[PDB]
């Protein structure tokens, strides 16, 4: 089976407040393992899961490094967005980064990321070759002809192919015991009294991982959407997650209505009635 | 593993 | 450039009175990220509640999970007070032990 590593890194100017937020989170699959936080009371990278709980002070020691580095330069890459774009410098804005790797269960790359993004829209992205850039606007190919002359893709590259492969092999290892596994939904339908015409279906998906879910309502084996309500995927907290679409449907029919259910832990979908 | 960029945008 | 927030207001485990669980408020899809989000019970903001590390989806959008223990009764309102630029006023979602 595929699995992945992710970093969610995170950086808002604050003028007026003072030094801009920082903040980087890591996932493997639906999993945090870590954290740095600007904001907490001691900065560093720490544990978020407790089979990371094992790798000593060398591991700690050079990833806190390696993200005040970034913080550092996400510092400056706001103010440069910020000329780029001739933004007054009051104004609070963010700088968000995702990178990792997707290996498929042959444990080889499938997928590497780099891609940032600028007030929550998309900036610069290292194309799936890993040796070409996607520029969103004028000012990200400014950005992109810097990062093509600099020779960046094949540093991000060597990363993506080596380190980052690598790492992930080593805490789906750490984490054996609950990274491996995957938990088929528990899903039901519920009655709700609408009017004295119609009625509401809520199909529910429970306890369930990894968080990739379908879930859909077909009336007499077609399909309906445009009328559904489908909320998203939430965590229950304990390393689950949960999910409901509901359907306004009139009274007597309710049987005449199919929840449809996929899932990584459903060999064969599920399909639910009232 | 967390891995840097190298410099700014 | 503004995304406003999805709140839902959930239990960890199915609720039954008398057993202690906790009380969920999720937040997502929001953009920017400063946002105001409290657990109420009875109106009354609790205090020990605590919340997941700022991260963010495909589209950038961020969410976050805020969290407290919790025994439900049969009279205690609980639900999710959350502000944001994208909101004229607070939002107060009630916690419903079937939605």
């Amino acid at each position: 089976g595929p699995h992945s590593l992710r970093y969610f890194v995170t950086a808002v100017s604050r003028p007026g407040l003072g030094e801009p937020r920082f903040i980087a989170v890591g996932y493997v699959d639906d999993t945090q393992f870590v954290r740095f936080d600007s904001d907490a009371d001691n900065p560093r990278f720490e544990p978020r899961a407790p089979w990371m709980e094992q790798e000593g002070p060398e591991y700690w020691e050079e990833q806190t490094q390696r993200a005040k580095s970034d913080e550092q330069w996400f510092r400056v890459s706001l103010r440069t967005a910020q000329r780029y774009y001739n933004q007054s410098k009051g104004g609070s804005h963010t700088f968000q980064r995702m990178f990792g790797c997707d290996v498929g269960s042959d444990w080889r790359l499938l997928r590497g990321y780099h891609q940032f993004a600028y007030d929550g829209r998309d900036y610069i992205a290292l194309n799936e070759d890993l040796k070409t850039w996607t520029a969103a606007d004028t000012a990200a190919l400014i950005t992109r002809r810097k990062w093509e002359q600099a020779g960046d893709a094949e540093y991000y590259r060597a990363y993506l192919e080596g380190e980052c492969v690598e790492w992930l092999r080593r805490y789906l290892e750490l984490g054996n015991e609950t990274l491996l596994r995957t938990d088929s939904p528990k899903a039901h339908v519920t009655y709700h009294p609408r009017s004295q015409v119609d009625v509401t279906l809520r199909c529910w998906a429970l306890g369930f991982y990894p968080a990739d879910i379908t879930l859909t309502w077909q009336l007499n084996g077609e399909d309906l959407t445009q009328d559904m309500e489908l909320v998203e995927t939430r965590p229950a907290g304990d390393g689950t997650f949960q999910k409901w679409a509901a359907v306004v449907v009139p009274l007597g029919k309710e049987q005449n209505y199919t929840c449809h259910v996929h899932h990584k832990g459903l060999p064969e979908p599920l399909t639910l009635r009232w | 593993y967390y891995s840097i960029i190298p410099h700014s945008i | 450039i503004q995304r406003t927030p999805k709140i839902q207001v959930y239990s960890r485990h199915p609720a039954e009175n008398g057993k202690s669980n906790f009380l969920n408020c999720y937040v997502s899809g929001f953009h920017p990220s400063d946002i105001e989000v409290d657990l109420l019970k009875n109106g009354e903001r609790i205090e020990k509640v605590e919340h997941s590390d700022l991260s963010f989806s495909k589209d950038w959008s961020f969410y976050l999970l805020y969290y407290t223990e919790f025994t439900p009764t049969e009279k205690d309102e609980y639900a999710c007070r959350v502000n944001h630029v994208t909101l004229s006023q607070p939002k107060i979602v009630k916690w419903d032990r079937d939605m």
